[PDB]
C-alpha cells in the first residue's frame, strides 16, 4: 500500500525522510490509499512536514476526498504544522468533496491555535458546506454536548469576533440540540438578535479586502492607530 | 426630537434624535453636534448604521447585512472607533 | 531410527519422576541438542524434552539452566533466522513447521516464566534474552488460539511481575511498547457487545498492568489507531471494534484527569468518524461503539452532566432504531448508565429546574413505544433504580405513583374486565398481557426495593384473586384431558403468570424490613391463596416456587410465622417428599426448594417441630436421614447441615429432648456411622466429625438422663461404647477386637476436640483402606480443596487492589454521589 | 410596508421613514416640521422627476426592498425663493482616498 517515505513520515523521523529525499525520491507520489507523504508529514510532525517541503513537495497534493495536508493539520491541531504548510504557499480555503475548508475542521474539534492560525492567514469563517453547516454551527454543535472546556469558550469567542454577525436559526427556531439548553440557548439568541456593532462590521470588511495574506503584516502598513490595528487582528 | 451632525466638509445630516443616541458618544456629547475629522460619505453611512441598527434591534427574523465597500471601510472603522458604534 | 525416536519418546514420558541428579549431572543437557535437536526426525520431541527441563523449577543447577538457554537460543537461530515472517510459515507450513514452531513457543514461555531472572542477571546473555523476546513477539503474530495462548500467558507473567515490583523495569522497557500494540491489536471481544472468556480476562489484565507501567504511551497508541480508523487508512469494521474494545477495557486504570482528556479526544474522534461516515450500517457500527465505551467509565458520565444527558437523550433516539441489535444496545447502556450514576437523576443539577427523573417520567409512553418487552422490562428496571435513589420518602412516594401509572392502568382495565366476566382470563392475550405487567412488576421491585412496598399494596389483594382463578382453570383442564394438557401453550402461560406473582412476593419479601407488617397484612391472604392448591394439584401442575416463597417468609418472620408453619408442613411436606424421594432427578427445583424450606423452618421455626404431630416430624427425620445419604454433594451437605442444627436446637428443649433421644438417637448414630464407614461423602468427612463428637459428648455429660438399652437400666457410656464396637465390626469383621477397642476409646475421649476427632476418624479409616487394595486419596479431599479455595481468595485479593482490572460495574465498591 | 428615505438639498440631508401608502403630502409636512417650510413652496424629485403631491409614496417609485435602512432612496427637495422655485442642486458627498495597495484585489 504505502511506499518508504510514507513509513518514514509516519515514524515520524526527519533524517530518513530527508536522506530518502537526497535520492531523488518522487516527492509527490501517491499510495494505496491515495494520499502523499505529506498527508502523513502534517498528520504528525513539523519536522518532516519542512524536510519534504524543502524538496518541492507540494502543499496543495489532494488526497481521495480532496483534503489536502493543510486539512489534516487543522485537524489533528498540529498548529506549527498548519504555520508551516500555509508558510509555503498553501491554500487556506481549500475545498474537498464535501466543500470543507481547514477551518471547518479545525472549529469542529474546537482546536483554538490552529483556529488562531488560521485567521491569521485570512481563513473565511462565513462559508458553508454542503449539508448547511458552518464553523460556527460546528462548535455550538460540540458546545451543547457538554464535551467543551475553556479552550473550546476562547475559541467560540474568537471565530465570533472573525464573523462579524452569524444566525444559527433556520425559520425563527433554533437547532433542536441547542433549544433544549435553556442557558446556551439565550445566550444564541441574545447574539444572533444583535445587529453587530458597527466597528465589528467594518474590521469584517477591512480583513476581507486584505485576503489571503499574513494579516498581521499586511495590517502593520496601514494607517490606523496601534489599537485599532491590535483590533483588527482579533486581539479585543 | 431632531438632532443635527455636522460633517468636516460641511455636510449637515439631520436625525431622529433616538437613532443618534445609538453611539455613546453623541449620547455623552447630547440640539446640534459637530465633527471636524468625519467626513460625509463616511457620516452618512454612520447614520445610515444608525437607522439600521434601530429598526434591526432584537429582531426575530434575519438580520440582513450591512454594505460597507473596501474603499470606506478604512475610515468607516476609524469612525465607528471614534464614536461608540 | 524409529527405536530412537520411541526411546526418546519413553524418556519424554518418564523425564517428570527420574531423579534431578541423573538429568542434570550426565551430558544429556547437551546431547539432545548436539545429536538429535538438529536432526527433523527427532526435532520436535527433542525439543518438546527440554521443555520439561526448563519446568523442573530446581533451586540450584544455575549453570546448567544458563548453559541450556544459550545453546538452545543458538540452535534455534540457526535452524529458524530471527528474519523469517513466523505467521506465513505458520499459515503455509506442514504439520511438522507448525508443531515446530507451538513447541519453540512452548519452551520460550516456559522457561521465560520460570528463570527470566536467572538469565537476566548475566550481563554477558542481555542481547541474547532479548532475542528471546524477539521471537516470542514473532510468534505472537500466529493468528491460531492455542499459540496465541501460550504467547499471551508469558505476556502477562512478565506485565504482572513488572508492575509488581513498583529497576529490572530498565531492562524490558525499549519493548514493552510492542506488547502494548499487540494487546491493542488483538484485544479479544468482552462479554458485554469459557475460553473466550478466559482469553478476555488475560488480555484485559495485561492491557491494565502495562497501562499502568505507563498511560502515555497507552494514550498515544489508542488515539494513533483511532485517527488512523478517522482518516481512512486501515479502516474497518473489525478493526474499529477491536479498537473500541481495547478503550473500554482499560477503564478505571487511569487517573481521573487523564481519562478525562483522552475520552474527551476519543469521543470527539468517534462523532466526526460518525459524520463521516455514511449509510446505516457504518454509522449502526459506530453508535454501537460509543455506546460500548460511554457504557464503561461511569466516572467521567458523573463528572460532566451536559455530556450525561446528552448521552441518554441519544439513547432514548437510538431505543426507536429498527435496525438489528442497535434497541438491545441501547437498553443494556442505559440500565448501566441508571445503575452507576443514579443519584444524578434525582437531585437537581446545576443549570436546571426539576430533575431530570420528572423529564423521564412525563415522556415515558413516548420513549418505549417501539421496544419489545424485554427491552421495556429492563428499561423499566433502569427507572427503578433512578427512583429508588430517591432518599426523600414522600418525593420518592409519589415518583412511585407516576412510575407504574400505565402498567397500573393496564391492570386495572383487565381487573375490571375480569370483575364483568372471568372467561375474559381464559383469553390468551388477557394472560400473555398479565404475565408481562407481572414481569415488569418483579422488575420494578428489584430495582427499588422496600418503598415498593406502596405499588404492591395496591395490586396485592386482587393479585392474589387472579392466581386463584388461573388455578383454577389449570386443574379443570388437566382433570378434563389429562397432565399431556400441560403442554398447551395457554397451560403454560397461566403458569408463568402464577410463576411471576410468586417471584414478585418472595422479591418484596426478602427486602422487607417489617416483620410484623409482613406477617399482619400480607401472610395470610398468600397462604390462602397457595397452600390447598398446591395440595392438590398433581405433581407436573405443582409450582415450585410456591416453597421457594414459603422460605423466604420464613427467613424474614421468624417467630411472627411459628405459628402457621403446621399448615404449611400439612400442605407441603408430604407431597413434596413423595414427589422428591421416589427419583433423583425428576424435579431439581422440587427438591431445592424443599431442603430450603425445611432449612428455614428448622432454623427459625424450631419450636414449630414440637407443635408438629410425631408421625410428621418422623417424615422430617426420614427425609433429612435421606437427604444426608444421598449421592449428590449438595444434597448430602444440606442435610447434614440440617441434622446438626436439628441436634443443636433439640438439645434446648429439655421436656422433649428426652423423649427425642430415646426414639432417635440410635438410629442417627447408626446412620452417620454407616454413611461414614461406607465413604460416600468423603467430602463431609468434617461434618460427620462435627456431628459424631457432639452426639457422643452428649452421653459423655450424662445429658441423655436415662439408659438408652430398652430392656434394662445400664450406663449409656458403656451401652454406647459396645454399640458402636459391633458397628464397626459388622462392618469390617476382619478387624481385631482389641484394636476396635482401643479405635473407639481413643475416639470417644477425642469428643472434646473436633480437629483432633476428625484425625483420628481419618487416620483409623485410612488404615481400613490401606489394609485392602483402596485408595487413601478420596479421604483427603476435604483437604485438598480448600487450599484451592484459599489460593482463588488470594487471587481475588491480589486483583482488587489493582485499579481497572475488574470491570466498572463488575466490584461491588460503588462510590458516592 | 415600511420606506426609508433620504431627503437631499445642497448639503442638507434627512434620514426619515415613511408608509408606502402614505402621500406626498404627509413628507411635505414632515420636511416643515424638521426646516420649517410651508409645503406650498417645496417640490420634492424623484431622479430629477417632480412629484405629484396627490399621488401615494407607495405608487411611486419607492418600495420596501428598493429603499432599505441600509441603503435609504435620495429624494431631492427644492424650496420656493421670490416668488420662484430653484433649480434643484444635491452637493455630492466626498469622495473616498484611493484605496491602498495592500487593500487591493490580488
Ligand atoms: C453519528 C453522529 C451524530 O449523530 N451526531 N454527531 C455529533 C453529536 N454531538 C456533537 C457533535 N457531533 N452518531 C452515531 N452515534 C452517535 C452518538 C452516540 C451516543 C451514544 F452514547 F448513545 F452511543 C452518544 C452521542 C453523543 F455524543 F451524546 F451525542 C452520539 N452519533
Amino acid at each position: 500500500t504505502l511506499k518508504p517515505l510514507h513509513c518514514a513520515c509516519m515514524v515520524s523521523d526527519a533524517d530518513c525522510v530527508e536522506l530518502l529525499l537526497e535520492k531523488g525520491a518522487e516527492v509527490n507520489a501517491l499510495d494505496g490509499y491515495n494520499r502523499t507523504a505529506l498527508h502523513y508529514a502534517a498528520e504528525k510532525d513539523e519536522a518532516c512536514v519542512e524536510v519534504l517541503l524543502e524538496y518541492g513537495a507540494n502543499p496543495n497534493a489532494l488526497d481521495g476526498n480532496r483534503d489536502t495536508p493543510l486539512h489534516w493539520a487543522a485537524f489533528k491541531n498540529n498548529a506549527e504544522c498548519v504555520r508551516a504548510l500555509l508558510e509555503s504557499g498553501a491554500s487556506v480555503n481549500a475545498l474537498d468533496y464535501n466543500n470543507d475548508t481547514p477551518l471547518s475542521w479545525a472549529a469542529m474539534k474546537g482546536n483554538l491555535e490552529s483556529v488562531s492560525i488560521l485567521l491569521d492567514y485570512g481563513a473565511e469563517v462565513r462559508v458553508i458546506n454542503l449539508i448547511g453547516q458552518t464553523p460556527i454551527s460546528r462548535l455550538v454543535a460540540l458546545l451543547v454536548a457538554g464535551l467543551g472546556t475553556e479552550k473550546e469558550d476562547s475559541c467560540f469567542e474568537l471565530l465570533h469576533r472573525a464573523v462579524g454577525h452569524f444566525e444559527l436559526r433556520k425559520n425563527g427556531t433554533m437547532p433542536r440540540e441547542v433549544a433544549r439548553d435553556p442557558q446556551l440557548c439565550e445566550k444564541l439568541t441574545v447574539l444572533c438578535s444583535a445587529p453587530g456593532t458597527l466597528k465589528t462590521l467594518a474590521r469584517y470588511a477591512v480583513r476581507r479586502s486584505l485576503g489571503l495574506q499574513y494579516l498581521p503584516d499586511a495590517v502593520k502598513g496601514l494607517p490606523l492607530p496601534a489599537s485599532l490595528k491590535e483590533y483588527l487582528l482579533l486581539l479585543e | 426630537m431632531y438632532v443635527k451632525l455636522i460633517s468636516s466638509d460641511g455636510h449637515e445630516f439631520i436625525v431622529k434624535r433616538e437613532h443618534a443616541l445609538t453611539s455613546g458618544t453623541i449620547k455623552a456629547m447630547l440640539n446640534e453636534v459637530n465633527f471636524r475629522e468625519i467626513p460625509s460619505h463616511v457620516l452618512s453611512k454612520v447614520c445610515m448604521y444608525f437607522t439600521y441598527k434601530v429598526r434591526y434591534t432584537n429582531s426575530s427574523t434575519e438580520i440582513p447585512e450591512f454594505p460597507i465597500a473596501p474603499e470606506i471601510a478604512l475610515e468607516l472603522l476609524m469612525a465607528a472607533n471614534f464614536l461608540d458604534c | 531410527a524409529p527405536l530412537v525416536h520411541a526411546t526418546l519418546e519413553t524418556l519424554l514420558r518418564f523425564l517428570n519422576w527420574i531423579p534431578l541428579g541423573y538429568i542434570f549431572e550426565t551430558k544429556l543437557i547437551s546431547t539432545l541438542i548436539y545429536k538429535f535437536l538438529n536432526v527433523p526426525m527427532f526435532r520436535n520431541v527433542s525439543l518438546k524434552c527440554l521443555t520439561e527441563i526448563a519446568g523442573v523449577s530446581v533451586s540450584q543447577y544455575e549453570e546448567q539452566f544458563v548453559t541450556l538457554f544459550t545453546l538452545t537460543m543458538m540452535q534455534l537461530k540457526q535452524m529458524l533466522p530471527l528474519n523469517t515472517n513466523i505467521r506465513l510459515a505458520y499459515s503455509n507450513g506442514k504439520d511438522d513447521e507448525q508443531n515446530f514452531i507451538q513447541n519453540l513457543s512452548l519452551f520460550l514461555c516456559t522457561f521465560l516464566k520460570e528463570h527470566d531472572q536467572l538469565i537476566e542477571k548475566r550481563l554477558n546473555l542481555r542481547e541474547t534474552l532479548m532475542e528471546a523476546l524477539h521471537y516470542m513477539l514473532l510468534v505472537s503474530e500466529v493468528e491460531e488460539t492455542e499459540i496465541f495462548k501460550i504467547c499471551l500467558e508469558y505476556w502477562n507473567h512478565l506485565a504482572a511481575e513488572l508492575y509488581r515490583e513498583s529497576p529490572r523495569r530498565q531492562l524490558y522497557l525499549p519493548m514493552l511498547f510492542k506488547v502494548r500494540l499487540l494487546m491493542v491489536s488483538r484485544m479479544a471481544k468482552p462479554e458485554e457487545v469459557t475460553d473466550s472468556i478466559n482469553l478476555y480476562k488475560n488480555m484485559r489484565e495485561t492491557l491494565v498492568y502495562l497501562t499502568h507501567l505507563d498511560y502515555v504511551d497507552t494514550e498515544r497508541i489508542m488515539t494513533e489507531k483511532l485517527h488512523n480508523q478517522v482518516n481512512g487508512t486501515e479502516w474497518s469494521w473489525k478493526n474499529l471494534n477491536t479498537l473500541c474494545w481495547a478503550i473500554g477495557s482499560i477503564s478505571g486504570a487511569m487517573h481521573e484527569e487523564d481519562e478525562k482528556r483522552f475520552l474527551v479526544t476519543v469521543i470527539k474522534d468517534l462523532l466526526g468518524l460518525c459524520e463521516q461516515k455514511r449509510g446505516k450500517d457504518n454509522k449502526a457500527i459506530i453508535a454501537s461503539n460509543i455506546m460500548y465505551i460511554v457504557g464503561q467509565y461511569p466516572r467521567f458520565l458523573r463528572a460532566h452532566w451536559k455530556f450525561l444527558k446528552t448521552v441518554v437523550n441519544k439513547l432514548f433516539e437510538f431505543m426507536h432504531e429498527t435496525h438489528d441489535g442497535v434497541q438491545d444496545m441501547a437498553c443494556d447502556t442505559f440500565i448501566k448508565i441508571a445503575q452507576k450514576c443514579r443519584r444524578h437523576f434525582v437531585q437537581v443539577q446545576v443549570g436546571e429546574v426539576m430533575p431530570f427523573i420528572d423529564e423521564i417520567l412525563n415522556n415515558i409512553n413516548t420513549i418505549i413505544c417501539d421496544l419489545q418487552p424485554q427491552q421495556v422490562h429492563t428499561f423499566y428496571e433502569a427507572v427503578g433504580y433512578m427512583i429508588g435513589a430517591q432518599t426523600d420518602q414522600t418525593v420518592q412516594e409519589h415518583l412511585i405513583e407516576k412510575y407504574m401509572l400505565l402498567p397500573n392502568q393496564v391492570w386495572d382495565s383487565i381487573i375490571q374486565q375480569a370483575t364483568k366476566n372471568v372467561d375474559i382470563l381464559k383469553d390468551p392475550e388477557t394472560v400473555k398481557q398479565l404475565g408481562s405487567i407481572l414481569k415488569t412488576n418483579v422488575r420494578a421491585c428489584k430495582a427499588v426495593g422496600h418503598p415498593f412496598v406502596i405499588q404492591l399494596g395496591r395490586i396485592y389483594l386482587d393479585m392474589l384473586n387472579v392466581y386463584k382463578c388461573l388455578s383454577e382453570n389449570i386443574s379443570a383442564a388437566i382433570q378434563a384431558n389429562g397432565e399431556m394438557v400441560t403442554k398447551q401453550p395457554l397451560i403454560r402461560s397461566m403458569r408463568t403468570v402464577k410463576r411471576e406473582t410468586l417471584k414478585l412476593i418472595s422479591g418484596w419479601v426478602s427486602r422487607s424490613n417489617d416483620p410484623q407488617m409482613v406477617a399482619e397484612n400480607f401472610v395470610p391472604p398468600l397462604l390462602d391463596a397457595v397452600l390447598i392448591d398446591y395440595q392438590r394439584n398433581v405433581p407436573a401442575a405443582r409450582e415450585p416456587e410456591v416453597l421457594s416463597t414459603m422460605a423466604i417468609i420464613v427467613n424474614k418472620l421468624g417467630g411472627h410465622i411459628t405459628a402457621e408453619i403446621p399448615q404449611i408442613f400439612d400442605a407441603v411436606f408430604e407431597c413434596t417428599l413423595n414427589m422428591i424421594n421416589k427419583d433423583f432427578e425428576e424435579y431439581p427445583e422440587h427438591r431445592t426448594n424443599f431442603f430450603l424450606l425445611l432449612q428455614a423452618v428448622n432454623s427459625h421455626c424450631f419450636p414449630a417441630f414440637l407443635a408438629i404431630p410425631p408421625t410428621q416430624f418422623k417424615l422430617v427425620l426420614d427425609s433429612i436421614i435421606w437427604a444426608f445419604k444421598h449421592t449428590m454433594r449438595n444434597v448430602a451437605d444440606t442435610g447434614l447441615q440440617i441434622l446438626f442444627t436439628l441436634l443443636q436446637n433439640v438439645a434446648q428443649e429439655e421436656a422433649a429432648a428426652q423423649s427425642f433421644y430415646q426414639t432417635y438417637f440410635c438410629d442417627i448414630l447408626q446412620h452417620i456411622f454407616s454413611v461414614v464407614t461406607d465413604t460416600s461423602h468423603t467430602a463431609g468427612l468434617t461434618m460427620h466429625a462435627s456431628i459424631l463428637a457432639y452426639m457422643f459428648n452428649l452421653v459423655e455429660e450424662g445429658k441423655i438422663s436415662t439408659s438408652l438399652n430398652p430392656g434394662n437400666p445400664v450406663n449409656n457410656q458403656i451401652f454406647l461404647q459396645e454399640y458402636v464396637a459391633n458397628l464397626l465390626k459388622s462392618a469390617f469383621p476382619h478387624l481385631q477386637d482389641a484394636q476396635v477397642k482401643l479405635f473407639v476409646t481413643g475416639l470417644f475421649s477425642l469428643n472434646q476436640d473436633i480437629p483432633a476427632f476428625k484425625e483420628h476418624l481419618r487416620d483409623f479409616l485410612v488404615q481400613i483402606k490401606e489394609f485392602a487394595g483402596e485408595d487413601t486419596s478420596d479421604l483427603f479431599l476435604e483437604e485438598r480443596e480448600i487450599a484451592l479455595r484459599q489460593a482463588d481468595e488470594e487471587k481475588h485479593k491480589r486483583q482488587m487492589s489493582v485499579p481497572g482490572i475488574f470491570n466498572p460495574h463488575e466490584i461491588p465498591e460503588e462510590m458516592c454521589d | 410596508m415600511d420606506v426609508f428615505l433620504m431627503i437631499r438639498r445642497h448639503k442638507t440631508t434627512i434620514f426619515t421613514d415613511a408608509k408606502e401608502s402614505s402621500t406626498v403630502f404627509e413628507l411635505k409636512r414632515i420636511v416643515e416640521g424638521i426646516l420649517k417650510r410651508p409645503p406650498d413652496e417645496q417640490r420634492l424629485y424623484k431622479d430629477d422627476q417632480l412629484l405629484d403631491d396627490g399621488k401615494t409614496l407607495g405608487e411611486c417609485g419607492f418600495t420596501s426592498q428598493t429603499a432599505r435602512p441600509q441603503a435609504p432612496a435620495t429624494v431631492g427637495l427644492a424650496f420656493r425663493a421670490d416668488d420662484t422655485f430653484e433649480a434643484l442642486c444635491i452637493e455630492p458627498f466626498s469622495s473616498p482616498p484611493e484605496l491602498p495597495d495592500v487593500m487591493k484585489p490580488q
